[PDB]
Parts: C-alpha cells; structure tokens; sequence
C-alpha cells in the first residue's frame, strides 16, 4: 500500500505524508463529523467501509499555523480558497479532526449556504422583532453540536440567567448542555439557544477554560444575499436572520484562545457566477472588509504525485472495474479528462 | 446529404493503423492503399479513440435521449452505472467468504449481460392475406434483437406504475433483475418465444 | 484516362464506344510494359488530371515565438463556431481556451472527450501545450472547431504516416453539415 | 461618500481601523510592514485580483500578525 500511511494521528503529519491517505476511525467519524463531510464523500465512506483522507499541502500548512498559534493574541482568520471541487472542504475537515483530537471545542458549521435559502418555517424572533428565526435549521445544528462536544456541555457553565418564557428559565451556573437541550426540545427556542451558546463560547474561551475552533464552511454566505422572502414578497437581508447575525460575531477577532478557519464555496452560493473562486469575488466588499486581515490558503488540483496516489487508492479498493483503467493509457486518459481535479476525477471514477 | 457520394465514413479505430505492414495481407494492403485516395467524412461528435468507449452504452444513451438532451441522457446513464456499482459493492461486503467469488461488481459486464439475456431469438410479423391478419414467426437479425432488448428495457423503465422512483434507480434495479434472468423483461422475451411457438404452423405462410 | 468526347476532339473525328475501348486497352498494354521516356510522354498526351492531393493534407510551417519555442497555428470551423489553435512543440498538456483552462471552459465531459481525441489518437497526450481562441456557435460546435484546429496544428509535429492516419480517422476534415433553410 | 469613490483610499478605512485594533490587542497581550500591507490592500481593491496579488497580501498579513 503505497497510497496509505500508518500514522493515523493528524497531530504528527508532516511534508513526508503529502499524497498519502490516513484512516479516520468510526468513532471519530460519528463523533467529530455528524455533518461535516461532503455529501459525495459520505457515499465513498459507505461504499468503501472506511474514511481515508489524503494529506495535502493546504491542510499541512494550515495545521503548521495552528500548532504555532499564540492563545494570547486575537484569533486569526484562515480562509481556504480554490477552484471548484479542489479539496478545501476536506482540508477543513482534516483541520477539524486535528483540533478535535487535542480537546478543542469545535464550533463547526457544515454549510452556511443552507441558512440563506429554502426555509419553509420562518418566524419573527420574540427576543428581537426586527429579526427572523429558523427553528428547523438551528435545531438541526444543535443536535450535532451536542454530539461533537458532548463532553464539555457539563464542564462548561453559563454565567447569566436566561429567560425562555415567564414559566421556564435557565439559572446562572447551570451546565451549558441544558441550554442546548432547551433548543433541541422546543424548536421555538432553537435560534435563541444557538445565539446564547455562541455568546458563551466566544466569552469563556477568552477566560481560558478551553480552546475554541470556529470552522465555517461556505463562509461567503454570511455577507451575501438570500432567497428568503417576507409575506409581502420582499427580499430579506442576511443581517436580518438571527442565526446569521449571531455567527458574524464569531468571525470578528475580538477574542483570543482560539482560531477561526473558513472555506469559501461557490457551490450552493446565491447570485455568483460559476467560475468565481477568488476571495474578493466570492466574499464581496462587505465580506472582505469583515474578514480583513486574514490569511488566504490556496487549494489546487492534484499534482502528479497526489493524482497517482489517489488512483492507487481507488485501485486498492477495487473501485475501478474497467479493465483498461489500471493500464497507463487509462491513467493518461483519466488525467486529461479530469485535469487532476479531485472532484472531476472522483465523479469519472465513480462509474468506471 | 451535404456529403457527396465520394466521401466515405471514417475509421476511428486506433489499433487498426498501428497494425504492422508485415501483418497486412495483400487484400488488406490494397484496402489501405485505396483508402488514401478516398475522401473521408469528418468524424462525428460521439465515438472517440478513448479506451473507455462502449458503442452499446452510447446507443442506449442515444435511445434514452428526449429532444436532443444528450447531457441529461448521459447523466442518467452514468448515474445508473454508479448505482449498479454501489449496489454490487454493498451486496459484496455483506457476503460470506465463498459467496464473494460469484458476485460481479463491474457494471459494464452486468449491463452487457443483462442486454444479452433480453434478446429475443425469434419474433412475429403481422401479415394480412386472407382478409384476416396472421402473425407469422420469423427469426430476427442480430441487429433487430439487439435493438429489441434495449427498447424493451427502456419501455419497461418508463412505465408509469413506477411512480416517483427516479430513472437511475429504476434502471439499475431492472438491469440487476435481468442479470439474474428475472423480471418483467425476461418474461416479455419468454412470452414472445411462446407466442411464436404457438404459431409454428403459420411459418409456412411466409 | 482521356474520355471519349475529348478524344474525338483531339482526333477531330467521331468514333464509337468499342473503338474507344480498343484504344484504351492498347494504351493500358503500353503502360504495363517497360515504357521509356518518349513512350511515357506519348501516354501522358492521353491522360488528364483528377488530383492526388486527397492523399496529402497540407502541413503547416513551424514558427518560433520570441522565447525561441517552436509552435504551429491552425484554424477550424464547425457550424458557426470558429477556432484558432496554437500548438507548442513541447508542453505538459495544458490547454487554454480563451485564456481559461479547458476543464473550466468545457464542464461537459463530452467536449473534453472531443478535445482529447486528436492527441490521444497519435499517443501524444501530455506532450504539447495548446493556446486556442474560439468564437461563436454553442458548446458542441466550439468543441468540434477546437478539435479540428488542434488536429490541423498537430499535423506539423507528427510523421507523414500519422498525418494520413489522422486524415483517415476524420480528424482533418471540416464537417460541412449545417442547418438547412 | 465611500460608495461614490472609484479609487480606494486606505487611510480612514475599515481595513486600517481593523489592523490598528488588531495590533493594539497584540501589544496589550504582549512601519515598512504596514506600508507593504497597505500596498497589497490597495492593489486588491483597485486592480485586478489574481493569485499573485492574493499571495502578496498573504505574506503582508503573515508578517503583520507574526505567523510563520
Ligand atoms: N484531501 C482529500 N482526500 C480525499 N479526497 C479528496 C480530498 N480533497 C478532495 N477530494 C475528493 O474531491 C471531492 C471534492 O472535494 P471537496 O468536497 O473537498 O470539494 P471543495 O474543494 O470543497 O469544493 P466545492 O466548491 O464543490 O465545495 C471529494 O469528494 C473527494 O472525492
Ligand atoms: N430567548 C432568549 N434569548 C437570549 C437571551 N439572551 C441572549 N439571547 C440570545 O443570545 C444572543 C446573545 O448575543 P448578543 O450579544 O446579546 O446579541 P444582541 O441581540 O445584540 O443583544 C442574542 O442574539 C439572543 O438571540 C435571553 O435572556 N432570552
Ligand atoms: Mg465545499
């Protein structure tokens, strides 16, 4: 197995593992990634009965930056960008897996584009009447946040008395999990429960109780446009959604003790051309101003070593059933038809 | 036709040209020399020297096409192949040690064998002579039965009893049933071979 | 062979079909023998041209860019799409369509198959760089025009035998099929 | 107003205030770099955005934030 690496601990990967696949255990899969992985990588996991990630230069660089992070300085914003289907989401997942194994508190948003389109049950927030709530989209996130960070929900404790209704309230000093539970039971209080959680995690992490990772994929959605409408068929701005408005506060580097890692995505974007991939093009003026200063990390197509190792991984799983695919002519044809693009290569190898 | 009679259809086979001059017979040598003078049509969009090219699957895709939408037809075909491959992998991982030697996971093999299991050897021809139509049996040409297999598969997968099941999932299920000599299309082949046996005396009319 | 009516014109005499055939059989018998120079001229008197250039596609000349890299330019047309390709003698398989990478310009796999066809036929994938500019038509028309332009430009860097093979594969012939009125 | 502008003025901008606040926070936790940072930001805001400009901006920001 030339395409695999036995070092399955992301804290010890280095430049010598570039292009080699490391395995993620089922426990780490179900704990760290209830929602993170791309929809078409989950199919590969189910079919192969294993989740193996290739180690690449983007993720290695982003891990080397996070290892040398000073937790006294304000949180740094890292933005993964690159052409469509190049591996920025899975690099983000690699970094999330590294940070979960070092007992960070993972605040992972699988796709911020889902919160700005196709919402059927849109409400008006009782906390603030000029904002809207998305109980279905917030309660869905809360369950998986509980799954990923089940351990800390009892160690962490709120620092204010939160009022859900005249009957029901959470008192100061309660475990954070209760708040999460209150959002999971009564979806009417889901969006309010998410904000409180953020308000806690950004605050207490500064005090030094834990290290916080804010991993937001498709971050370009926050400062863009929506396809959500009121009852008078008027457009709703992203800042009028409480779920989006609370997440923008996590992006500002007015806290320390954590790192902010982001990944652009034109897939699922609204009112963006297909071939736009650069940070300004996707973020917009407002988004770039919000993130500036930030470190942009470029994700590219497979280099020849990585392409050969990916095809070797597929062959070792017996996933290329065409007889001519193993040959050299078949590899040249695959390389040309994909141009070493990981997504195109995976899609073309899917039905071969 | 915008092509004149002189123009001849091209030969896209990549291995044909690489065949050595020594292996050439006198007849094939003469054909090769003659072709040089002839005018050749432009190769059409479609077939290619690619090693993955499969004429049978291309024809099936062309026959699923509606209104020139070849992108959608090819998308459906590739989704069907992917679904077949995934179902076979799923069935393979849940199999015992000895049962894993008899599970096919190559989707192209399954597709070709399924279309082979549906080909009718004989058919019927409506012929009205005595004022009453008479369905006489006839043996089909290879092209005719190859076409009929595909037409029956597509018509079966377009039947409206299959309700809101998307085309790739229906087609993969039908292909995997026909792979094991089951399903309605094999029954349609058998019930034609039976209606052509119940009329083996009318053959003389032909 | 000289046809009957223009033979009559040369002779200034009306002649039948059978005597024309007899004359042509004599000419063939003379050709079979070890005819000399004067005899070959005599036979040439009675043979017009129908052109042997269908054998031979026109090879573009190799030009040199200011860096000293050798390249060749060619043009092609399909429906309303018109393409001009520049093929460099040495490259790594980088195709740029209108300044864009080919996989980004042609999302559909079929068009990439079409661009792959010419280099794949002569087993020279990954051995040239292509800079093409296409205009007009649609997706498939642009793909076909580019394919023709790359084939015509690649004719410069392959053997004459491979030029003939590409011709017989339909890779160097303009497709004349267009919308009818 | 800023929306009317067709050129980017770094002075008195969101970028300038953000970087000043970040550097004040770093000093509390504890120039040519700022010149190069503003050059990169002005390039990205006025000229065409290519990967070269993005990399120049990355290096400037890394030097400002002490990331290596
Ligand atoms: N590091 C990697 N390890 C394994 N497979 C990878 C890796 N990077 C990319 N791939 C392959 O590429 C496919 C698409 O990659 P990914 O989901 O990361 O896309 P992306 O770059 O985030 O793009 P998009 O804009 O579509 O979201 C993955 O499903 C997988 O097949
Ligand atoms: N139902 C409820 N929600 C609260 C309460 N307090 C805070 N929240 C939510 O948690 C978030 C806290 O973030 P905050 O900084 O206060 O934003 P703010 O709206 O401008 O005040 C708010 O956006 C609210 O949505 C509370 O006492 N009751
Ligand atoms: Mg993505």
């Amino acid at each position: 197995a030339i395409s695999r690496t036995n070092e399955n601990d992301p804290a010890k990967h280095g430049d010598q593992h570039e292009g080699q696949h490391y395995n993620i255990s089922p426990q780490d899969l179900e704990t760290v990634f209830p929602h993170g992985l791309p929809p078409r990588f989950v199919m590969q996991v189910k079919t192969f009965s294993e989740a193996c990630l290739m180690v690449r230069k983007p993720a290695l660089e982003l891990l080397h930056y996070l290892k040398n992070t000073s937790f006294a300085y304000p949180a740094i914003r890292y933005l993964l960008y690159g052409e469509k289907g190049t591996g920025k989401t899975l690099s983000l997942c690699h970094v999330i897996h590294f940070c979960a194994k070092q007992d960070w508190l993972i605040l992972h948003i699988p796709d911020a584009h889902l919160w700005v389109k196709n919402c059927r049950d849109l409400l008006q927030s009782s906390y603030n009447k000029q904002r809207f709530d998305q109980p279905l989209e917030a309660s869905t996130w809360l369950k998986n946040f509980k799954t990923t960070n089940e351990r800390f929900l009892n160690q962490i404790k709120v620092q204010e008395k939160y009022v859900w209704n005249k009957r029901e309230s959470t008192e100061k000093g309660s475990p954070l999990g209760e708040v999460v539970e209150q959002g999971i039971t009564r979806v009417r209080n889901a969006t309010d429960a998410v904000g409180i959680v953020l308000k806690e995690l950004k605050r207490q992490s500064s005090l030094g109780m834990f290290h916080l990772l804010v991993a937001v994929d498709g971050i370009n959605a926050l400062w863009g446009r929506t396809t959500l409408k009121r009852e008078d068929k008027s457009p709703i701005a992203p800042e009028e959604l409480a779920l989006v408005h609370n997440l923008r506060k996590m992006m500002k580097n007015d806290w320390h003790g954590g790192a902010i890692v982001s990944a652009l995505s034109q897939t699922g974007s609204l009112f963006k051309p297909r071939k736009a991939y650069l940070p300004q093009e996707l973020l917009g003026k407002e988004g770039f101003d919000a993130l500036d200063p930030f470190i942009p990390i470029l994700v590219s197509n497979y280099n020849p070593k990585e392409f050969e190792s990916c095809i070797q991984y597929y062959l070792e799983n017996n996933w290329l059933q065409h007889e001519k695919a193993p040959t050299e002519e078949g590899k040249k044809e695959l390389l040309f038809l994909s141009n070493a693009n990981p997504s195109l290569l995976e899609r073309h190898c899917a039905y071969l | 036709s915008r092509y004149s009679p002189e123009f001849k259809d091209p030969l896209i086979d990549k291995e044909y040209y690489r065949k050595p001059v020594e292996e050439l017979t006198e007849e094939e040598k003469y054909v090769r020399e003659l072709k040089k003078t002839q005018l050749i049509k432009a190769a059409p969009a479609g077939k290619t020297s690619s090693v993955f090219e499969d004429p049978v699957i291309s024809k099936f895709t062309n026959m699923m096409m509606i209104g020139g939408n070849k992108v959608l037809a090819r998308s459906l075909m590739i989704q069907t192949l992917e679904a077949v491959k995934r179902k076979q992998f799923e069935k393979y991982h849940a199999a015992s040690a000895e049962e894993q030697a008899t599970i096919e996971r190559n989707p192209y093999t399954i597709f070709h064998q399924a279309l082979k299991n549906c080909e009718p050897m004989i058919g019927l021809v409506p012929i009205l002579k005595g004022g009453r139509f008479y369905q006489v049996p006839v043996p089909l040409p290879d092209r005719r039965r190859r076409f009929l297999a595909m037409k029956w598969m597509i018509t079966e997968c377009r039947d409206k009893k299959h309700q809101r099941t998307l085309m790739p999932e229906k087609l993969s299920h039908k292909l995997l049933e026909a792979f094991h000599n089951q399903g309605p299309v094999i029954k349609r082949k058998h019930d034609l071979h039976k209606m052509a046996e119940a009329n083996r005396a009318l053959a003389h009319y032909r | 062979w000289l046809i009957k009516e223009e033979l009559e014109e040369m002779l200034v005499e009306k002649l039948s079909d059978l005597d024309y055939m007899q004359f042509i059989r004599l000419l063939e018998k003379l050709l079979t023998s070890q005819c000399g120079a004067a005899e070959e001229e005599f036979v040439q008197r009675f043979r017009r041209s129908v052109t042997l250039e269908s054998k031979k596609q026109l090879i573009e000349p190799v030009q040199y860019d200011e860096q000293g890299m050798a390249f060749s330019k060619s043009e092609g047309k399909r429906k309303t799409a018109k393409a001009e390709a520049i093929v460099y003698k040495h490259g790594s398989g980088r195709i740029k369509v209108n300044g864009i990478d080919y996989q980004l310009y042609f999302p559909i796999t079929q068009d990439r198959e079409q661009l792959m066809f010419p280099f794949h036929f002569v087993d020279r994938l990954g051995k040239h760089d292509v800079t093409c500019t296409v205009s007009g038509g649609g997706r498939s028309a642009q793909a076909g025009a580019i394919r023709l332009a790359m084939a015509k430009a690649l004719c410069s860097f392959v053997t004459e035998d491979e030029v003939e093979w590409m011709r017989q594969a339909g890779l160097l012939t303009t497709d004349p099929r267009v919308r009818e009125r | 107003t800023e929306a009317d502008m067709e050129e980017y003025i770094w002075e008195n901008s969101s970028s300038e205030r953000n970087i000043l606040e970040t550097l004040l926070q770093m000093k509390a936790a504890e120039t040519k770099e700022i010149e190069e940072y503003k050059k990169s930001v002005v390039s990205l805001k006025n000229e065409e955005e290519n990967e070269n400009s993005i990399s120049q901006y990355k290096e400037s920001v890394k030097r400002l934030l002490n990331v290596t």
